């Protein structure tokens, strides 16, 4: 009967969407300040990114 | 969008028009001053069918007032709602009537027909698209009969494309007061049948009988009679303004009621009339509504169609009803008197059900009748005309006005043709 | 009469309806929504 | 893919389409807003709604139907309803003027300037669709606006699109009840215009729908809300093949081929067997046998025809729910053993079965029962000609005394077209006869 | 399998049928709600109730009986009773008009439009049944509505179904008490119509039922409740063979074969031996001998017949409870040795025994005894012809003075049918002594 429970069609399917989250968080950017050491190389030392 | 502009005529129309309009304002709940008190959303949608907009939430009635005697307007203006009527819409003349129909049709109208045409087209251009027009007057009413016959003719070639309603009251058969009244009516009806398509037939004597029957209040006011027929007139207009699964256009109605062109004359019918204690003695049920709806006593228009047969019948039901009771009620009456209709057309009924009750009661209705009961009416006027035309009584006036007996010949001949026409179709 | 209501607090009223809307005479605005946005915003009479 | 477009013409036909869409969102669980909960079903418009709704990346299920009307009263009110946000504004095609029950006024006067508009809608619906098997048309014969406007548009959509199916559903005129005496005028006018273009015309009658209500549903005062639900269930059952699968899957194309025997006549009868009250189904049992007895019980037909006064040609049963071939094939075999049911000798087999596993659900605030096994019974019989036989003897009298002709000849027409339809009907009865003659 | 359908026609026959189902639900322990406790007996409806009730997967027992009456007072009252939830609404077929004791009024005026409905019930009960041995018809000869309606339906069920059994049970008219003088008019109408279609008719008379009450039950003031429970016990005993088993199992088919001698006369008499008040049975003992003496003691019969004035033809005994063939066969042998017991020489053997081990159960709130060994004694003798001899001299007088005929001819009949019944009755008596004479 689990085979007969397996004989039980329900026609499933799935897909996605991206618009709402885009609209929800439209025009919003986070900003952070960091650093990477380059002194490991014998030419450069340091540089800062945002 | 499709709307209606009203025409007020005759000194009888002076009273009904006031009564007819104040009921509508009361039904839609506008204060006498004119500032709408927002209470009903459906009326918040549908006064544009009849009223245009004034500043500050004031609703100009799109009706035109015409008369000759200033005192009538002043009484109308000094009424509870004279403020909601426009001095712009008050056109009148500098002459006394004497209800010589020819004077108002040839002498007095000529210098006034121009102005009334200007006002109506100004109002007509103020709105976008009409179903058409309706007119309150009397067929035997002297000044009203004179003006309307001119106006109806003029607006025929003007707008031959619109709904051209007429609301007239029949003078009392037992006594006409006016003795030249049969001349006035016979003259008018000659051009009316040419120019009209719809005509409501109302008689005061029946209204007097109704008061003796259900009003039972001994001494009424003519305004109370105006209250009754305005309610009937309002009822046929409720179907347009209100939602609910029932078909509203008079053309939706007219083609169903009018089998042949010469059929213009129609008999109204109204629904529950209640007496002294029966308000708390009546169980409101569609059966007893249907019974009272089809009561020869409840009839008020001309006279009993019992003497004749029924051509077409159309009743509009206003309130919380359903498709089934109206169907079974129609079958019951269909089986009740199967022979009393005409074998030409079975199922001669045209039912419409308005889901919106009136303000005060829940289940109501209205009926319009087209039966073989008008013969005696113009049969009555036939003897009067022939008797008075037998020896040209009261005739020197109209010859002095410029009228001749030849005109009277076709007017009755036109009427006599209707006598055979109504007879031949049924009998 | 004995019934229910309409003209719920804006935003409502998709364009197309037939009917008078209270104090619609000052539409310097353009859209159906913006008018109705202010129209129901103005029951201030009383 | 497996999709279709629905058409709703007539302020009579508009409330029923609303109810069907109201019903349709329940089995899909669609909230009135236009979106499912946070559960994942939205996409490029592909899921159980894809055959009915259009739920694109916007996430709003857009029904694939067109509401057309000419009196803005009802259409504005439903536009103030509950799902109006789902409904597309100018997909709610409205008009400002009526046809006054006049077919030709709704066929000539104003339909010209509006058909171009709706033609733009259908092609813009056509392009987005992929398979679009055909069209679903709700209309009416005695239509104040249903009759005239539908006839013109079905003429136009047939000539440009004559390669696909068109499904017709109209309330058949009540045989002895008449809300309008002009109803015969437009009705026979519609029939003669549609017979050479209409693909599958399916008719119902309200009287027996009412008669059912107080027989087994036991409601002496129902409403349209129930009436539209009953027919709304009927279209739901036939469309369940599109929504879900079954033991075998059947389609309108199979329905078209297997139902209509010969051209012209394409007018079968539908019947839903398990119409019963909630408490009745509560302490009673439903099974294939008795419901098969019920669907072939003559008083259970919504059309006032006696099958014993006619003969059967085609019979399609659409079993929806938990069923097995064993009892079904045995039951129909016993049906073939029955002597009263007189099939024509031309067809040995006339039984088209469509099995669907999905049980028919109840609707919130409804009056139906709790059905597990349901069948939609589509059949065609010769007992139908009495309806048109009733129609003609009504018409012949009235055309003889030429009532209301001034109305029609006044706004542009004549008698030849009215004459032409009567031999078309006279053909219909005579065509219905020799086919009934074996 | 082994099931049947019961019929209860008339306000007279509905209160008694109610009590039987009240009794029947007791021994099965059926709760008035419609379901058992947490214990398991439900399923596809196949257990001790499968022959009486219809307890489908819904779990609610549907009794296999139809209650039909013409006056809504009592049936609506029982529709507001205790088990009304169990009872099917339109199986409790009600009416709005009466037959006014008039046989033909219930047979011609109104019976036409109602039998079509009940036939639908019969066939829709027929389809769900499996073996359906026959029908259990409960009525009254003096039926104001029982008489006329039954005659119509009994022939209708006879013509379509002439292959299965029909069991008839009615109160016999009181030989000297008459609550209606048209009762003898309609009674003979029923008999002459039923003789050629009724399979096995059984009668009873209330006077001796009352006489028993204050003889041994010692109740000088019983009510209908006692009367209904007694006959309910009688039908329970005859149906215990269907419910339980015993040493040997017997069926109505054996009863009909082994009781009725020849065509026409099918009117044996039932009797229950252990009819004793409660307080006695505490301090005496019951055995087969004395109850056999009791059941053959002439005063213990509920029908005013002197068996010494007649001759015995058949005697069918149903020992319900703990009995052994030894004392049974020995005791009945002593009965055969009895000389006052004058059997006809035509029957060397006339004894039909059916054994059921299940002891007869008491009823809560009842007045019966605590029976372990019981018999329902079914027999037919020739001492019954006097009863019809009472009716004819009753009949011949009033017919000669043609009382109340204006009533009957007023709504549409003539005296010829009344003529037929008299030699129909006359043929009965002359037959009785002819078979009585060896
Ligand atoms: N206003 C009014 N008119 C009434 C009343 N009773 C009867 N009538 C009649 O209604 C008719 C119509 O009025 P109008 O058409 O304005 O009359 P008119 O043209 O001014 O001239 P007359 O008819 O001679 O009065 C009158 O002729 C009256 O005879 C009433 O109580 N009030
Ligand atoms: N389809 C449908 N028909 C109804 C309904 N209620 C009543 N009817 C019947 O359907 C008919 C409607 O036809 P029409 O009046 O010509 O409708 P229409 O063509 O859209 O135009 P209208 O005159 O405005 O109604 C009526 O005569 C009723 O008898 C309903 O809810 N749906
Ligand atoms: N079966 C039965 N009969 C009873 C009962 N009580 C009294 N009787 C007798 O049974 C007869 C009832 O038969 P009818 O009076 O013809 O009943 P009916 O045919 O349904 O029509 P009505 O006259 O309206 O009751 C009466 O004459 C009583 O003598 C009872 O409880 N059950």
């Amino acid at each position: 009967r689990e085979t007969l429970e397996f004989v039980d069609p329900f026609r499933p399917y799935q897909s996605f969407d991206t618009l709402k989250r885009f609209i929800q968080y439209d025009g919003k950017v986070l900003r952070f300040f960091c650093l990477w050491d380059d002194s490991t190389s014998l030419f450069g030392d340091r540089r800062e990114f945002v | 969008m499709r709307e209606i502009v009203h025409l007020q005529a005759g000194q009888c129309g002076n009273q009904i028009g006031a009564k007819f309009w104040e009921v509508i304002s009361d039904e839609h709940g506008i204060d006498p001053t004119g500032t709408y008190h927002g209470d009903s959303d459906l009326q918040l949608e549908r006064i544009n069918v009849y009223y245009n907009e004034a500043t500050g939430g004031k609703y100009v009635p799109r009706a035109v007032l015409v008369d000759l005697e200033p005192g009538t307007m002043d009484s109308v203006r000094s009424g509870p709602f004279g403020q909601i009527f426009r001095p712009d819409n008050f056109v009148f003349g500098q002459s006394g009537a004497g209800n010589n129909w020819a004077k108002g049709h040839y002498t007095e109208g000529a210098e006034l027909v121009d102005s009334v045409l200007d006002v109506v087209r100004k109002e007509a251009e103020s709105c976008d698209c009409l179903q058409g027009f309706q007119l309150t007057h009397s067929l035997g009413g002297g000044t009203g009969s004179g003006m309307g016959t001119l106006l109806i003719s003029k607006i025929r070639e003007e707008y031959p494309d619109r709904i051209m309603n007429t609301f007239s009251v029949v003078p009392s058969p037992k006594v006409s007061d006016t003795v030249v009244e049969p001349y006035n009516a016979t003259l008018s009806v000659h051009q009316l049948v040419e120019n009209t398509d719809e005509t409501y037939c109302i008689d005061n004597e029946a209204l007097y009988d109704i008061c003796f029957r259900t009003l039972k209040l001994t001494t009424p006011t003519y305004g109370d009679l105006n209250h009754l027929v305005s309610a009937t007139m309002s009822g046929v207009t409720t179907c347009l303004r209100f939602p609910g699964q029932l078909n509203a256009d008079l053309r939706k109605l007219a083609v169903n009621m009018v089998p042949f062109p010469r059929l213009h004359f129609f008999m109204p019918g109204f629904a529950p009339l209640t007496s002294r204690g029966s308000q708390q003695y009546r169980a409101l049920t569609v059966p007893e509504l249907t019974q009272q709806m089809f009561d020869a006593k409840n009839m008020m228009a001309a006279c009993d169609p019992r003497h004749g047969r029924y051509l077409t019948v159309a009743a509009v039901f206003r309130g919380r009803m359903s498709m089934k009771e109206v169907d079974e009620q129609m079958l019951n009456v269909q089986n009740k008197n199967s022979s009393y209709f005409v074998e030409w057309i079975p199922n001669n009924v045209k039912t419409a059900v308005c889901d919106i009750p009136p303000r005060g009661l829940k289940m109501s209705a209205t009926f319009i009748g087209n039966s073989t009961a008008i013969q005696e009416l113009f049969k009555r006027i036939s003897e009067q005309f022939t008797a008075m035309f037998r020896r040209k009584a009261f005739l020197h006036w109209y010859t002095g006005e410029g009228m001749d007996e030849m005109e009277f010949t076709e007017a009755e001949s036109n009427m006599n043709d209707l006598v055979s026409e109504y007879q031949q179709y049924q009998d | 009469t004995q019934k229910h209501n309409l003209f719920t607090p804006e935003p409502h009223y998709i364009p197309g309806y037939a009917g008078f809307y209270p104090q619609l005479r000052y539409q310097v605005g353009n859209t159906y929504g913006r008018t109705t946005a202010q129209l129901l915003t103005d029951p201030s009479v009383q | 893919m497996r999709e279709c477009i629905s058409i709703h013409v007539g302020q009579a036909g508009v409330q029923i389409g609303n109810a069907c869409w109201e019903l349709y969102c329940l089995e899909h669980g669609i909230q009135p807003d236009g979106q499912m909960p946070s559960d994942k079903t939205i996409g490029g418009g592909d899921d159980s709604f894809n055959t009915f709704f259009s739920e694109t990346g916007a996430g709003k299920h857009v029904p694939r139907a067109v509401f057309v009307d000419l009196e803005p009263t009802v259409v504005d009110e439903v536009r103030t309803g509950t799902y109006r946000q789902l409904f597309h504004p100018e997909q709610l095609i409205t008009g400002k003027e009526d046809a006054a029950n006049n077919y030709a006024r709704g066929h000539y006067t104003i339909g010209k300037e509006i058909v171009d508009l709706v033609l733009d809608r259908i092609r813009k619906l056509a392009d987005l669709c992929t398979g679009l098997q055909g069209f679903l048309i709700f209309h009416s014969f005695g239509g104040g606006t249903g009759s005239g406007f539908a006839s013109l548009l079905m003429e136009r959509l047939s000539v440009d699109y004559g390669k696909k199916s068109k499904l017709e559903f109209a309330i058949y005129p009540a045989p002895q009840v008449s809300t309008a005496v002009v109803e015969p005028y437009n009705s026979i006018l519609t029939t003669h215009t549609t017979l050479e273009h209409s693909d599958c015309a399916f008719m119902v009658d309200n009287e027996a729908i009412y008669d059912i209500c107080r027989r087994n549903l036991d409601i002496e005062r129902p409403t349209y809300t129930n009436l539209n639900r009953l027919i709304g269930q009927i279209v739901s059952s036939i469309t369940a093949s599109l929504r879900f699968d079954g033991a075998l899957n059947v389609d309108l194309t199979e329905f078209q081929t297997n139902l209509v025997p010969y051209p012209r006549i394409h007018f079968p009868l539908a019947t839903y067997a398990p119409v019963i009250s909630a408490e009745k189904a509560y302490h009673e049992q439903l099974s294939v046998a008795e419901i098969t007895n019920a669907c072939f019980e003559p008083a259970n037909q919504m059309v006032k025809c006696d099958p014993r006064h006619g003969k059967y040609m085609a019979c399609c049963m659409l079993y929806r729910g938990d069923v097995v071939p064993k009892d079904v094939n045995a039951a129909i075999a016993t049906i073939k053993t029955k002597r009263t049911i007189q099939f024509v000798d031309w067809c040995p087999t006339g039984f088209k079965v469509g099995i669907n596993y999905q049980p028919p659900t109840v609707v919130p605030g409804g009056d139906l029962a709790k059905v597990q096994r349901a069948v939609c019974m589509l059949s065609n019989t010769t007992a139908i000609a009495e309806a048109w036989a009733r129609l003609d003897h009504k018409f012949d009298l009235m055309y003889a005394k030429r009532a209301f002709v001034h109305w029609y000849v006044g706004e542009g027409m004549e008698e030849g077209e009215f004459s032409e339809a009567r031999e078309d009907l006279a053909a219909l009865e005579k065509d219905y006869e020799e086919v009934g003659v074996d």
